[PDB]
């Protein structure tokens, strides 16, 4: 609840990112979970350094899901251009002919 | 000096010497190199990944550990070598065996001669005539059709476009020889180029040594004393429609009387529709008894045109 | 009329030529050395087994140049061979004398210096006939090296020992420094070995020969660091072409 709500929301919201607006969740995601630090604000306080560490360890999780969908962009574009880059093997190649004796 | 009988060997003029494909490379502008037989597993997997190679248990070294799989990873480590001094054109080749483990094979390992290279950097080196290009698939291929070609089986080679995990998928294409695959050819994976810290796009190639070291023995045929004729056509097909096969066609639906297919220009833009191309190919018409005339030339390129409607697309 | 003049002397248009190993440069011309002679060019695997690394070159497996040998074994049999022999052995079971062959190839051994690499070429040569003598060997190897080197250079036989000839010799080259320098060696094939390919050492002789193409290169052109063979700079290599 609440600790892992919000990280669901934010691996769904950096899922179906098309272009490079993962930032753009990395941003609302980062306000959000800022705003949960702010939360700590009361408790035992022999507990907030267990409630930092619970928070920090859901920011991470979401810095990592960042990542990986990052690298899931990059090589789809990688994967762009290699279709792009198809050529008919076939097609006779550059040389001058062979001569003989 | 040695008293002995002078009998002569047996010839076959069928033979064809690795030494003369050597000194067709060379006239290519390929150097031989000659690299260590054992190579660093590390690398090694990184361009055959998954194949298991046969190790050493007591090596020299580690990074000389693994009986290579094929040419590719010494060859690539002479490139990488140069380029880390200052040279970043290197094209060169290399014959010598492959070790490859084969339970059928004596001693549970095959050992074939291969000949293989790789050429990256411009086509040519600075000069005052010709323009900085980089080198491209057409550039490899065409100096392997020279070498197919000391053969004469030229015609009966295929250049079919084949999954390597080494290779660009998109320009990587297997070799065949009258039905049996005795190569591989292409530009090397933009990942596999980035892992091996290879400066820019670079090629690679090998040939199974024994599937091409036969050659055709001359016959002499009868020349036609009459002229011939040529007929161009526009044909527009699919996009992934290789030419090959198109002109394989033309030559092959044809009688005797189209002595010579040839494809001069691929278009494919504004006048074509997306995903098609057109295939500029002119047809040679001759006959060996009498010269022909207007009538059967016309009808003859009509029937070309029409072997390519139901198995391919229309004309333009 | 028209005067279109250009300067002829502007670079051609074309594409540099490539070049040959200098090893395979020093193979080439061993090898029409002795073609001229009728010897016939085999090749065999790298790969061996025992059998015809040592055993029938009458080394048996107590024998000290076989484990004390800087071999590169894969299991008890199977071996990285020392040398071309598997090809000459083959070639004597499969036909009676007269035999002359030459048999180029790499080989492997565990040293590694400025002056060794673990993995060479060996040039071996091997004829049987009636009347083979060690007169024979000798004019031959000095043919061979009058002609490599090109002039009428020192040369020397020197008693030494192979399991597979006797007598065996070593022939060695004076040195530009005055000191006589190692450059092949030979002998007249030992009847055990003609014996167990099914030759006839009463009525059949011959000698047989080896020699490493490194080496020999390095004396002919000059190159000082065995190791730039296998280097393969392109700026060592150019210089060969
Ligand atoms: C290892 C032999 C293998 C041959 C010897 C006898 C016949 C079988 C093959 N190589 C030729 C050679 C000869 C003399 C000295 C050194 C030398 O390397």
């Amino acid at each position: 609840e609440l600790v892992a709500s919000a990280k669901a929301a934010i691996s769904q919201a950096s899922d179906v990112a098309a272009l490079d607006n993962v930032r753009v969740e990395y941003l609302g995601k980062k306000g959000h979970l800022t705003l949960q630090m702010t939360t700590l604000r009361e408790l035992p306080p022999e507990e907030r350094p267990a409630a930092g560490a619970v928070i920090n360890e859901a920011k991470e999780q979401v810095q990592q899901a960042l990542n990986a969908r990052k690298a899931e962009l990059e090589s789809a574009a990688l994967n762009a251009r290699l279709a792009a880059e198809t050529i008919d093997v076939s097609l006779p190649g550059r040389r001058i002919e062979n001569g003989g004796l | 000096p040695v008293q002995a009988s002078l009998i002569m060997g047996t010839h076959r003029e069928a033979d064809l010497s690795l030494k003369r494909v050597k000194t067709l490379l060379n006239d290519k502008g390929y150097q031989e190199v000659i690299t260590y037989s054992f190579v660093d597993p590390k690398v090694q997997q990184m361009i055959h990944p998954g194949v298991e190679a046969l190790l050493l248990p007591s090596p020299i070294s580690v990074e000389m550990s693994a009986m290579r799989l094929s040419l590719w990873t010494g060859l690539l480590a002479t490139v990488v070598y140069n380029q880390n001094r200052q040279q970043n054109r290197v094209r060169i080749f290399e014959s010598g065996l492959r070790f490859v483990p084969d339970t059928q094979a004596p001693l549970g390992i095959r050992q074939d001669l291969m000949l293989a290279g790789v050429i990256c950097g411009n086509r040519y080196e600075e000069h005052w005539n010709l323009a900085k290009e980089t080198v491209d698939f057409y550039d490899l291929k065409g100096d392997l059709e020279s070498v197919l070609d000391l053969t004469g089986k030229l015609n009966e080679v295929e250049f079919r476009a084949e999954a390597n995990p080494a290779l660009h998928p998109g320009q990587s294409a297997a070799i065949y020889l009258k039905g049996e695959r005795i190569g591989f050819v292409g530009v090397v994976h933009p990942e596999l180029e980035r892992k091996l810290d290879l400066n820019g796009r670079t090629l690679v190639f090998e040939l199974e040594w024994n599937k091409l070291a036969d050659r055709v023995v001359p016959q002499a045929r009868e020349i036609s004393r009459f002229p011939a004729n040529r007929r161009d056509i526009a044909v527009v097909v699919a996009e992934n429609v290789p030419a090959a096969d198109i002109l394989s066609e033309c030559k092959k639906v044809g009688v005797n009387q189209v002595v010579g297919v040839n494809l001069f220009d691929v278009y494919r833009g504004k006048g074509v529709a997306e995903g098609y191309k057109s295939l500029a190919i002119s047809l040679i018409l001759q006959d060996t008894s009498r010269t022909l005339e207007e009538e059967e030339i016309a009808a003859t390129v009509a029937k070309c045109v029409e072997a390519l409607k139901e198995r391919f697309q229309a004309s333009l | 009329l028209a005067a279109e003049t250009i300067d002829v002397s502007l670079p051609g248009r074309r594409i540099e030529n490539g070049g040959l190993h200098p090893v395979t440069r020093t193979i080439d011309r061993i090898e029409s050395f002795f073609g001229e002679l009728g010897f016939t060019v085999a090749t065999g695997p790298e790969i061996e087994d025992d059998y015809h690394n040592f055993d029938a070159l009458n080394i048996p497996g107590h024998h000290p140049a076989r484990a004390d040998h800087d071999t590169f074994w894969f299991d008890t049999t199977r071996l990285l061979r020392t040398q071309t022999s598997g090809v000459q052995i083959r070639t004597m079971k499969a036909q009676q004398p007269p035999i002359r062959i030459i048999a180029p190839g790499r080989v492997y051994r565990n040293d590694y210096d400025q002056t060794h690499t673990p993995m060479f070429h060996q040039m071996e040569g091997l004829i049987v006939d009636t009347n083979i003598s060690f007169t024979n060997l000798k004019g031959t190897l000095h043919d061979f090296l009058r002609n490599f080197f090109e002039e009428d250079l020192q040369i020397r036989f020197r008693p030494s020992y192979f399991p597979f000839t006797e007598p065996s010799a070593e022939v060695d080259v004076m040195g530009k420094n005055g000191k006589w320098l190692e450059v092949l060696g030979c002998g007249m094939v030992h009847p055990n070995v003609l014996r167990n390919v099914g030759i006839d050492p009463e009525v059949y002789s011959g000698f047989a020969f080896g020699m490493g193409m490194e080496r020999l290169t390095m004396l002919r052109y000059g190159v000082t660091d065995l190791r730039s063979f296998f280097e393969n700079d392109l700026r060592f290599l150019k210089q060969f072409k």
